[PDB]
């Protein structure tokens, strides 16, 4: 994904 | 010429058998002789064991021999009875009847006796004896029956494996001159250990430490983008009574704010006092989990928890506990649970000296806020777009922190009520242990098991170590631990007892  | 009659012979004693008691007695025998030219007064004769017995026919044709030796009847189990008769002319005839009987000079003596003990044999059959000269006979199992000067026969019962495939009924047959035999059957009974209850005691020291306010500082970290550390504010983390940097934030915000940690000390609630052997909250750790662009989070951070300790003569000592956190800002997916961020605290410690006594402050872990009896964990999980809060719990222990208060023993020793009895089989080991009053052979021997206030390791050889894990504040007056243990001997006999441990506070 692109966020944590 | 004369005609023969019918001779008949009744049973030789009621059971038609000569036994070992009758052997030494005089036995009357009887029968009848009727018909043909038989008449009252006719001679009746018989040869039994080459000895001649005779009588006459009486009224009603009854004949009876007053006394035949039991030993003759034992030697000769079949014989003819012959009556000699004469008719008118004077012609003679003989009428023959036959008798058979059984002979069994044996007698049994049956006993049920405990292994590994000497036993006087009572209620032996009448006439029992050894052949003269003999004072001992050896049994099938290697036991001995010995005749003593008091006329009493004593059996030394061997120890037996009562669990195996071999019968434990011993036997021996004694044979006498006159033909009698006596078979002594001795069913050897199993012996067993007797476990005896055990008492032990442990006292947990309860010292009070005078301590200053705490100052908690984020001092280092690995990785992260836009990382900031700062003293808490109303908007970011809440306020505390010092200027140390209790807040840390990181990440490029992908939605709103930065992720991070905050730690608000417990100075107000502690009121300047630590307690020994007590789980203590040094403050409230909050994990603030926001969505941040991938890669921008720390992977570890370290916080120093600094305070002073006073001794019994007003001298202060500075102490710094280093607290290490591993951080996992997980990739966010469409699974809320998978997307939670994870904080793991290390179980670090610091050792200090006060009045010459050494103490260790050790990280226990995270505990849910407001619940002193809650479970303490070392990893916590926080949803994206949420913050979770936990007390950061430490304990101060005596020494270098290698162990908790503990006591040792062996349940085979005399621990107040005497030592366990082992029985005659031997090979006794502890095969079960359990908290409470019920125990079976189980899989806890040699393992750590949890009691109410501590853990026990009891081994198969009876040795044990009990260590108190509960906080002093959780041990009521009169507190006791109870562990039931089961011992077992070579062939399966089991006995249980209780190890009771008085757990006091001081
Ligand atoms: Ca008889
Ligand atoms: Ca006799
Ligand atoms: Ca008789
Ligand atoms: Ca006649
Ligand atoms: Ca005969
Ligand atoms: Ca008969
Ligand atoms: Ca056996
Ligand atoms: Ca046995
Ligand atoms: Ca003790
Ligand atoms: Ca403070
Ligand atoms: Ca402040
Ligand atoms: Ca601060
Ligand atoms: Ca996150
Ligand atoms: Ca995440
Ligand atoms: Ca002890
Ligand atoms: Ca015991
Ligand atoms: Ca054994
Ligand atoms: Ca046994
Ligand atoms: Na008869
Ligand atoms: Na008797
Ligand atoms: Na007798």
């Amino acid at each position: 994904g692109y966020t944590d | 010429e004369a005609t023969a009659g019918t001779v008949t012979v009744n049973a030789i004693t009621s059971d038609d058998t000569i036994d070992g008691i009758e052997l030494g007695q005089t036995i009357s025998i009887s029968g009848k002789a009727v018909g043909g030219d038989i008449s009252v007064g006719d001679v009746v004769k018989m040869t039994i064991n080459n000895t001649e017995y005779s009588t006459t026919v009486k009224a009603g044709g009854i004949w009876m021999i007053a006394g035949v030796l039991g030993s003759d009847l034992a030697a000769d189990s079949e014989f003819d009875v012959v009556v000699t008769s004469s008719d008118a002319a004077g012609n003679k005839v003989q009428s023959i009847g036959t008798s058979t009987h059984s002979v069994d000079l044996s007698a049994e003596a049956n006993f049920s006796l405990a292994e590994g003990q000497q036993h006087v044999l009572t209620n032996l059959p009448e006439g029992f004896g050894f052949p003269d000269g003999t004072t001992e006979v050896v049994t099938n199992f290697g036991g001995t029956i010995t005749l003593g000067d008091d006329g009493e026969y004593r059996y030394d019962a061997p120890v037996r494996d009562h669990g195996d495939a071999v019968s434990d009924k011993d036997s021996v047959t004694v044979t006498l001159e006159d033909g009698r035999t006596f078979t002594v059957n001795l069913d050897i009974q199993d012996s067993a250990p007797v476990a005896v209850d055990d008492q032990d005691s442990i006292v947990v020291q309860h010292e009070e430490f005078e301590v200053s306010e705490i100052a908690a500082s984020w001092v280092s970290y690995t990785h992260g983008e836009s990382v900031t550390t700062f003293d808490g504010t109303s908007d970011l983390g809440g306020v505390d009574n010092d200027s140390a940097k209790d807040q840390i934030r990181w990440g490029n915000p992908a939605e709103s704010k930065q992720s991070g940690y905050g730690f608000i000390d417990n100075d107000s609630n502690l009121e300047g006092r630590f307690d020994l052997n007590q789980d203590i909250s040094v403050g409230t750790f909050t994990h603030y989990n926001y969505p941040v662009y991938s890669g921008g989070a720390i992977t570890s951070a370290e916080m120093s928890v600094e305070f002073s300790v006073l001794d019994h003569l007003g001298v202060s000592t500075p102490v710094t506990l280093t607290v290490n956190f591993d951080h996992n800002e997980t990739p966010n997916t469409n699974d809320v649970n998978a997307s939670r961020d994870i904080v793991t605290v290390q179980n670090t410690h610091v050792t200090f000296e006060r009045d010459g006594d050494i103490y260790t402050v050790q990280i226990v872990g995270f505990r849910e806020v407001g619940n002193p009896d809650g479970e303490v964990v070392t990893s916590i999980y926080t949803n994206e777009n949420a913050a979770t809060s936990y007390e950061l719990v430490v304990r101060v222990v005596e020494g270098d922190g290698y162990s908790l208060p503990s006591t040792e023993g062996n349940i085979f020793d005399d621990n107040g009520l005497g030592a366990d009895s082992l029985g005659a089989d031997g090979s006794v080991t502890v095969v079960g242990v359990a908290v409470g009053a019920i125990v079976s052979s189980n899989e806890s021997v040699g393992h750590s098991i949890e009691g109410q206030y501590g853990n026990l390791v009891l081994n198969s050889d009876g040795s044990y170590v009990y260590d108190v894990t509960a906080s002093v504040s959780d041990i009521p007056a009169g507190a006791t631990e109870s562990f039931a243990y089961l011992i077992q001997d070579q062939d399966g006999s089991t006995s249980s007892a209780n190890l009771s441990i008085n757990v006091g506070t001081n």
